[PDB]
């Protein structure tokens, strides 16, 4: 009988196939004139319309990379597969949808960058004694992780400008701690000390010879340690295919965007390296402390994983901070440092107990819907992250793309990504549309009304200009 | 919505010198209207940045304007066993300006003091100060509350108690209708912020040069305190007044904290006294919730409202994702005695770093509907991150969600086109408001002329 | 300490004068001198401050001036009221150190003296006790020396001397001399006598008596 | 208004101890510097020392280092001075001092209090009238009190009504006891043809003794 394809009266086969996913297009000669050409595929074959002459795409995902997820992501110059598969190929109808999967994996044994960035005003004094061995306790416990670790060092106080410095006498500035009966550095902002490497001695002997300062206000300038550890790539080190963890570490509270103004200071921060040969942050003194939302901008593109490691009379301050910052992790300092170590190892677990997929590009007329796979086989629908997971395992997601109508351009393509991962799954989307008659139609056709029209299909369609 | 952007006016300080950085308008003694323009940056006599102000006089080509000179020079008084110094190099004179009658005060924030006795000190801090000048005079006077002459062991000994020594008194500035001077020193009671205010007849009446630590009796200082809330706080980051009390023979202050209470930020309403009448939180932590307050009656009811800008507050956004964009927020004062509730109306940028809410400049009423408006500075938005001022309009119900008028800086990029305004004064005698901003990064300020409404 | 060394100790003037207190430091003080008033039998009022700088009140026909370790104090055109006690102090160095001071007095012609002497009354000798008593009244200027003569020997163990303050009518000043003897001692002696000597003349005022007689 | 009201005249012994006060008026005492200043008429005018009466942190002349003692108590918004192990030349007139602008100087005043050390006793003056010698057209008559303790004593003449032409002389310290004397001058017609007597009181013994000058 009857339906959505024939009922709706259509005018062409490009017009038909708009009707609905199920709609088919006839384009054989020998048809009757009451018979409708845009009918089910199976009504067209009953009325002997030619098998060649069929138009009926259908909606398919074949995939183009299946790379399969590696055991290990120790070895190889970062030939490991995270993500699986990698690429596919998705054709869609007008108002049709299809569906994918895809396949994520916490790899075993993925090597990791931890930049220890360390507070050194005079409170931190006895912390500095306690991790002179912290390069090799921290090797022997990650080693039971990774093969291949990176560590480095640098270190903080606050912007080198009154009134967070003291300036008088002379003595103070050379020597801060002059009023005291102690020697200390004078104030500095941020300086690298150590470029990420895998001579993990380094770290000690590095550690060893650095002291800390004095300055006069409780908040410190770590945001701008935080801002140049990110955004120096070069100088710090990060490798490409590696778990970036920046471990701040402080006792006390931090100073945020619009705080320079105390030290006459207005000029935003540019989220730029200004860190030179001499390994100490130049633009200190210039440039204001950067908003949270640069810093978010520029961990996320870095990818860097923020570790506030802080003391319990400033936990709550950085808990709340890590949740105006994603991806953000806390552990609980003790007052020495002393169990700066396992802190570490605990805040990389977490990092890397969690999968979140993202989308890039996504064009306006496709939607997306998740139904993640968590734990053992449990579906969970509408859900497009998983939590609680340990290296090794392994997650997947059902995705169904729905287009709406059909786009100008017949070609896209988009992103899914883990946050924080290097792989992702390319969809090269192709948007069917059209009809293959179409591409051998007969413009001023000698069929249509004396030339005044188009031949294409098996039908007469007014011509540009009508 | 009626501010001309076709033909503005133009006037510009010396280079580097960031001409613009505060401004206001000035009256002299007959009501012809100028414009105070502090330049923080300006070079002084030993080639050195100590800032200076100018007086521009109105002319629609603008153009070049004269200074309004104050002395540079750094001052040393040895008396009473000890010698007390002042240093004005980078003090930033003009970082804020403010006039009052036929009367000028130009501000140095970081002006430094320091006192020594044989081998000890007070340490050399910035106390900040704030000079005063009578430009038809050519009195000249001086208001330095926080220099004090205490020794740095004595601090010590009572845990920093009463510690002025890095106020910046002047940071923010503001004169009420009676012609009292209020100072914010958001460096006051080591970092909590305090207030100083005296009237501007006493600080004239009192001051001698050459003394640098003399008393002024009338005057009135806020209070330390123990509370760790107010820590760190920057009480005084900015400052206004108003009438919240009911009792008009009395004037209420407004304090901007914007890193109160471990940098949730906050703004308090006072009685003349510093007794605490109300107190607005902020809404969202580092967002600088105080960074700038304003206050005028917007809904035509005779109460004095209240605006605060928090311009580095982020906005939620999908995929839980946060953008900073800035925000205001508007408090309208309710009928007799009741406290401020929550905000009217929230008011959020749109372009990502813009800080919508930097600066809020009441402009009195702008189109002349019987409403007082407002414009709202974001000196790094528009789509181009040049900055924009936004002018909202003011109804019955408060103001309106939408902007009237957003005017796009006309210089180029860095200039922080609307990092101080300055509204409700009409400069060209046409019977409407006209409105100053300032680009300091551009060394300029444009003058927008309000028009008949179109 | 600081000596603060104010010239003069005195001086004699009229009304409508323009005169000068000068305050001569140990050593450079930049400024850091007040000045202040004392009028008779009264407290202190401040005059100038910071050198030259007119203390709320003060009248305009005050003045201060000078730089280093010499400073000035001005009158111009003396008031009734002005002629007191006036002195310096500096605040340059603690302890704080004050002038000698000066005093305003008036001016007026040269007079002599009238003196008066008084031998021992009745009751008092009765008691053991003899004072011979010598008044010396109106007079000017303000500097005068008194001697005492027993027998025509000069005494000088057991004087007692009082001045006034200059006379609020006549504007002169009084002396009042007083030997203070034992009734034994009085009566060893004859002739009692107390000279007065004066600008107003080369020759002594001399008077005197003798006991028993009369 | 601006005034330092300090306490009343003490009257003291050596070796004891007194504690005198500056009760500010029309402001905080709190607000600026309060000193102390000592006053004779030899050695003239002395700086005890000063006080901060926020802090309580004070300042003293070394000359001063033991006896002078300052206070402040911000309460009854007063300032002290204390003097210890008294002397003969601790007798003196003691003034507290504060600053008007500038945080150094010394321009307001107290009333001053006087201040005066003795082991004598409440002893009660001997009067003796004071007639001339056994001639001009000028008389002058006297009258001597002497030996009275503490001060002052309040002399007139035929009860207040002879005013004119005399002359009281101020009291004089003579070993640990007071002397005074005073003289009047009329025409020689007056005297002894009116009777003149010399009244002097003394209300610290509260005595009024009256001595008419008879010739010889
Ligand atoms: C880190 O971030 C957290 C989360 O915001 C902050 O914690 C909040 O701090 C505020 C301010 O002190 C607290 O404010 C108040 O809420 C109370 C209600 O309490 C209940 O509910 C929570 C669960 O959400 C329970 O933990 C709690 O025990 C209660 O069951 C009110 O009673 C309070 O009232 C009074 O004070 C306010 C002013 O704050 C007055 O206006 C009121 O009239 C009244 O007098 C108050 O409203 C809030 O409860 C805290 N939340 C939590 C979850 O702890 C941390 O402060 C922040 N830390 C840092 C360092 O930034
Ligand atoms: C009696 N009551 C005391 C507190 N009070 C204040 N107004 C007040 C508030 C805050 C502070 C400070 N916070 O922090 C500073 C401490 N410093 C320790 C050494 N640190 C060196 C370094 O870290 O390098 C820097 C930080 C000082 C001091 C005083 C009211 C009166
Ligand atoms: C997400 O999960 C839901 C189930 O919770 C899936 O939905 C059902 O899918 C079947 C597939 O044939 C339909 O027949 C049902 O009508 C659906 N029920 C609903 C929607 O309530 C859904 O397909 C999943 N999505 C993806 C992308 O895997
Ligand atoms: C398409 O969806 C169906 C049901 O949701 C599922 O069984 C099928 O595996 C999906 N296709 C692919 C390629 O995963
Ligand atoms: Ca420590
Ligand atoms: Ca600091
Ligand atoms: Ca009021
Ligand atoms: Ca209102
Ligand atoms: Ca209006
Ligand atoms: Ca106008
Ligand atoms: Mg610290």
């Amino acid at each position: 009988g009857p339906n959505i394809c024939t009922t709706r009266g259509v005018s062409s086969c490009q017009q038909c196939l708009a009707v609905s996913p199920m709609c088919a297009w006839c384009s054989d000669e020998a048809l009757p004139l009451g018979s409708p050409r845009c009918d089910l595929k199976e009504n067209l074959l009953k009325d002997n319309c030619a098998p060649e002459s069929i138009e009926f795409p259908v909606s398919e995902a074949r995939v183009l990379e299946d790379r399969p997820l590696s055991d290990k992501g120790s070895g190889d110059s970062s030939q490991v597969t995270q993500v699986s598969p990698q690429r596919i190929a998705l054709r869609l109808r007008p108002d049709d949808s299809k569906n994918f999967s895809i396949q994520v994996r916490q790899v075993e044994d993925y090597p990791v960058d931890i930049y220890y960035l360390m507070d050194l005003s005079y409170s931190m004094k006895d912390d500095l004694w306690s991790i002179q061995n912290l390069g090799t306790k921290l090797a022997t416990q990650m080693r039971k992780l990774t093969s291949n670790l990176r560590i480095g060092f640098g270190a903080f106080v606050d912007k080198p400008v009154s009134p967070y410095m003291y300036i008088s006498p002379p003595e103070a500035l050379e020597n801060p701690c002059y009023d005291m009966k102690t020697t200390c550095l004078p104030m500095f902002g941020y300086k690298h000390v150590l470029t990420l490497t895998d001579q993990v001695t380094r770290f000690n002997e590095e550690v060893k010879k650095q002291s800390v300062s004095r300055n006069r206000d409780a908040p410190e300038g770590g945001f701008d340690a935080i801002m140049q550890a990110t955004v120096c790539d070069e100088k710090i080190g990060w490798r490409n295919d590696a778990s970036h963890l920046l471990v701040f570490t402080t006792d006390a509270k931090t100073h945020i965007a619009l705080d320079g103004r105390l030290a006459g200071i207005v000029q935003p921060n540019d989220g730029q390296c200004h860190v030179g040969s001499d390994n100490h942050y130049s633009a200190s003194t210039t440039m204001d402390y950067p908003s949270l939302g640069l810093m978010t901008e520029k961990l996320s593109q870095k990818n860097i994983n923020l570790i506030f490691a802080v003391t319990e009379n400033v936990v709550n301050l950085y808990q709340n901070y890590s949740e105006l910052i994603p991806g953000t992790t806390v552990g609980v300092l003790s007052m020495d440092s002393s169990n700066v170590l396992q802190l570490i190892v605990d805040a990389y677990g977490k990092i890397r107990s969690k999968v979140e997929l993202e989308v890039r590009d996504l064009p306006e007329e496709l939607s997306l819907s998740f139904n993640a796979t968590c734990l053992n086989n449990e579906v969970i629908p509408g859900l497009k992250s998983c939590m609680g997971l340990k290296i090794g395992d392994t997650v997947s997601f059902s995705i169904e793309a729905k287009v709406r109508g059909c786009p100008q351009e017949k070609e896209k393509s988009f992103t899914i990504k883990p946050v924080g991962f290097k792989d992702s799954l390319i969809v090269q989307v192709t948007f069917d549309c059209d009809c293959a008659c179409q591409a051998q139609a007969e413009p001023n056709s000698h069929r249509c009304n004396n030339g005044n029209g188009t031949f294409e299909c098996g039908v007469c369609r007014c011509g540009p200009g009508w | 919505l009626n501010l001309d952007p076709v033909q503005l006016t133009f006037y510009a300080g010396p280079n580097g010198s960031q001409f613009g950085f505060s401004l206001d308008f000035h009256k002299d003694s007959h009501g012809r209207v100028a414009i105070v323009v502090g330049a923080p940056r300006t070079l002084g006599p030993s080639q050195e940045e100590t800032g200076g102000v100018f007086l521009c006089p109105w002319r629609a080509e603008g153009g070049q304007c004269p200074s309004l000179l104050f002395d540079l020079r750094d001052e040393t008084r040895n008396v009473g066993s000890q010698t007390l110094q002042t240093f004005k190099a980078r003090q930033g004179l003009g970082a804020s300006v403010v006039s009052w009658s036929d009367v000028i005060v130009a501000c140095a924030p970081w002006q430094h003091w320091n006192v020594l006795e044989k081998t000890e000190e007070a340490e050399k801090t910035p106390v900040g100060s704030c000079f005063l000048a009578q430009p038809e005079s050519g009195r000249r006077a001086e208001y330095s509350p926080c220099r004090g002459n205490t020794l740095s062991r004595i601090y010590v000994e009572n845990d920093f108690s009463w510690d002025k020594r890095y106020c910046e008194a002047g940071f923010s500035s503001v004169v009420t209708q009676a012609g009292e001077l209020v100072l914010g020193a958001p460096g006051g009671y080591y970092f909590l912020g305090l207030l100083a205010q005296a009237p501007v007849a006493d600080i004239f009446s009192s001051y001698r040069p050459g003394i640098l630590l003399w008393h002024v009796s009338s005057q009135s200082l806020s209070f330390d305190s123990s509370n760790p809330e107010y820590f760190d706080g920057y009480w005084g980051y900015s400052v206004a007044v108003g009438e919240f009390d009911g009792d008009l023979n009395t004037t209420e202050y407004v304090v901007g904290a914007p890193t109160w209470s471990w940098t949730l930020g906050a703004v308090e309403i006072l009685d003349s006294y510093y007794q605490r009448l109300h107190r607005l939180r902020g809404e969202q932590m580092a967002s600088y919730f105080g960074h700038s307050v304003a206050v005028t009656d917007v809904n035509g009811d005779g109460r004095h409202d209240l605006l605060v800008g928090a311009p580095l507050y982020m906005e939620s956004r999908a995929d839980r994702k946060l953008a900073e964009v800035g925000r205001v927020y508007l408090f309208l004062q309710p009928r007799g005695p009741h406290a401020l509730g929550a905000p009217s109306l929230l008011l959020t940028g749109t372009q990502l770093y813009g800080r919508f809410g930097s600066a809020i400049a009441p402009l009195g009423d702008l189109d002349r509907d019987g409403y007082n408006d407002i414009a709202v500075a974001a000196p790094y938005g528009g789509p181009s991150g040049r900055g924009q001022v936004l002018v909202f309009l003011g109804q019955s119900e408060g103001l309106r969600s939408r902007p009237s008028q957003v005017l796009d800086s006309p210089f180029p990029t860095g200039s922080a086109f609307g990092f101080s305004l300055r509204g409700a004064v009409d400069i060209d005698d046409n019977g409407y408001p006209d409105l100053i901003v300032g680009a300091y990064g551009a060394n300029q300020v444009a003058v927008y002329r309000a028009q008949p409404v179109v | 300490d600081i000596l603060m060394t104010q010239s003069p100790s005195s001086m004699s003037v009229s009304l409508g004068d323009t005169v000068s207190i000068t305050c001569h430091a140990s050593q450079g003080i930049s400024s850091n001198i007040g000045w202040l008033q004392q009028k008779p039998g009264k407290s202190f009022m401040g005059l100038i401050y910071y050198g030259t700088n007119l203390v709320d009140g003060v009248p305009s026909r005050f003045s201060g001036s000078g730089s280093g370790a010499d400073y000035s104090l001005t009158i111009s055109s003396l008031d009734s009221e002005d002629f007191a006690d006036y002195y310096c102090v500096q605040y340059a160095q603690l302890p704080y150190t004050f002038g000698g001071g000066t005093k305003l007095e008036i001016k007026r012609a040269d007079a002599a003296p009238t003196v008066s002497i008084f031998p021992p009354s009745s009751e008092q000798l009765t008691s053991g006790g003899a004072s011979v008593v010598c008044f010396l009244n109106n007079f000017y200027p303000k500097d005068i020396n008194v001697k005492w003569k027993i027998d025509g020997s000069e005494r000088q163990n057991g004087v007692l001397n009082s001045w006034t303050d200059q006379d609020s009518k006549d504007s002169t000043y009084s002396m009042s001399s007083t030997l203070t003897l034992t009734k034994d001692e009085y009566e060893r002696h004859n002739s009692y006598t107390c000279e007065a000597t004066h600008k107003t003349s080369t020759s002594p005022i001399v008077k005197s008596f003798n006991r028993n007689e009369c | 208004e601006v005034q330092l009201q300090q306490s009343g005249a003490e009257l003291v012994k050596p070796g004891a101890s007194v504690k005198l006060s500056c009760t500010a008026s029309g402001f905080n005492i709190k607000d600026t510097y309060v000193h102390w200043v000592k006053q004779r008429p030899e050695q003239g005018l002395e700086w005890i020392g000063r006080i901060d009466p926020a802090n309580g942190y004070t300042k003293y002349d070394p000359k001063f280092q033991g006896k002078a003692t300052i206070t402040a108590d911000t309460s009854s918004n007063t300032a002290y001075l204390q003097l210890s192990s008294l002397t003969s030349e601790d007798t003196a007139v003691y003034y507290c001092v504060r600053p008007l602008y500038d945080y150094y100087a010394m321009d307001y005043w107290g009333q001053g209090t006087s201040v005066t050390v003795s082991s004598a006793k409440t002893t009660a003056p001997s009067v003796y009238p004071l007639a001339p010698v056994c001639t001009g057209s000028s008389v002058t008559l006297g009258c001597l009190v002497k030996g009275y303790f503490p001060e002052p004593v309040t002399l007139t003449w035929n009860s207040g009504s002879l005013s004119s032409g005399v002359h009281t002389f101020p009291a004089v310290l003579q070993s640990d006891l007071y002397t005074l004397s005073s003289s009047v001058t009329v025409t020689s017609s007056t005297w002894p043809s009116q009777s003149i007597t010399c009244n002097v009181a003394h209300p610290a013994s509260s005595t009024k003794v009256d001595k008419k000058i008879e010739p010889r």
